[PDB]
């Protein structure tokens, strides 16, 4: 039994190794993803202050994406935004609307279902593996107009700082479906803008708002990738501390039975002598 | 000290010494005890009384235990 306690000690120092391997993988992959973070974060800038925010609108239909992230050593990433889906999700249903659940990310299918399975439709996956365009985030959104709802919901973590990734609810409405319907008060608030496209202004917003919900999904799907590299650090770190307590528990329990040991094949060998001496 | 008793057996003693000293203190301490008084005894390294007690019983050739202490 004093090898069962030496295998273990080549287990944890192992692990400790590969925790410390990954945690400077994810610190590395943090930092050249925070160069594409930060481009990205302009795009979305002139939407919000064209389009507005308005996260709590009676849509009658509604597509909600969690955006999750494909590997799982995140540490309570994918399950946050899973429990912050139902906090807006059972929070804008205000007269039994229809809903479209759909993930981001393969660790979204896995955890969206243990709460709403009868209105999970869609499953984006494999989107990480070689980098995240726009074209990419094009076709996801392409694939959400297919269904039309009259208001779209992105749940993703915003990449704040490597500590902190406060969660986002990004809200595009559906060009006429409700977006000019909750600009007009007392007039409109779009009107005093002039329309230079070559069709109507219902026919501009259109097209306005499929490039607002791409632009916000590529935003998303970049603020979540920069986010999970920077929680499997901090998850990956306390994962070698995790590792270094256990080794140093077991190096104590192993000296403790290499004494104990070394004292029993010494009683033992005075035994056999002092019975013939 | 006025109502301190200090025995000591320290490191350079035999180990028979360190080995008798705490009932050695027991003893006056118990006569506190034993009239009505209180005492308080404190046996500084009762872990240091077993080794001294374990050398003895190794050189009076006696079968060790756990940890070699006897039984």
């Amino acid at each position: 039994s004093n090898q069962a306690v030496k295998q273990r000690i080549r287990a944890i120092k192992n692990i400790g190794k590969i925790t410390k391997a990954m945690k400077m993988v994810a610190a590395s992959k943090m930092k050249n993803a925070q160069i594409a973070v930060e481009q990205s974060r302009g795009l979305v800038d002139p939407f919000v202050r064209l389009f507005g925010d308005f996260p709590a609108v009676n849509s009658n239909k509604s597509v909600v994406v969690a955006v999750t992230s494909d590997k799982g050593l995140c540490g309570g990433l994918n399950s946050n935004i899973t429990k912050y889906t139902r906090a807006t999700l059972a929070t804008t249903e205000s007269e039994g609307k229809d809903v479209v659940v759909v993930s981001i990310g393969d660790k979204g299918r896995s955890q969206l279902t243990r709460i709403e399975s009868q209105r999970y439709q869609l499953a984006i996956a494999d989107t990480y593996k070689v980098r995240v365009t726009f074209g990419q985030a094009s076709l996801i959104v392409e694939e959400l107009i297919k269904h039309n709802p009259q208001s779209y919901q992105i749940l993703f973590n915003k990449f704040r700082s490597a500590i902190s990734f406060k969660p986002t609810v990004a809200t595009i409405l559906s060009p006429d479906l409700l977006e000019k319907q909750l600009e007009d008060v007392t007039g409109n608030s779009l009107d005093a803008y002039d329309i230079e496209a070559s069709h109507e202004r219902s026919d501009v917003l259109r097209d306005l708002t499929e490039f607002h919900l791409g632009v916000t999904l590529y935003n998303a799907m970049l603020e979540n990738n920069c986010s999970e590299h920077a929680s499997r650090m901090s998850a990956m770190e306390n994962s070698t501390k995790s590792a270094g307590e256990m080794l140093g528990k077991l190096t104590l329990d192993y000296n403790r039975k290499r004494q104990a040991t070394i004292t029993t094949e010494l009683i033992e060998i005075i035994a056999g002598a002092s019975a013939l001496m | 000290m006025r109502y301190t008793i200090m025995v000591s057996a320290t490191a350079s003693d035999a180990a028979p010494l360190q080995f008798l000293a705490p009932y050695s203190g027991c003893a006056m301490a118990e006569y506190f005890r034993d009239t009505g008084k209180h005492g308080l005894i404190i046996y500084d390294d009762l872990s240091k009384q077993s080794v001294a007690y374990r050398q003895m019983s190794l050189l009076l050739r006696r079968p060790p235990g756990r940890e070699a202490f006897p039984g």
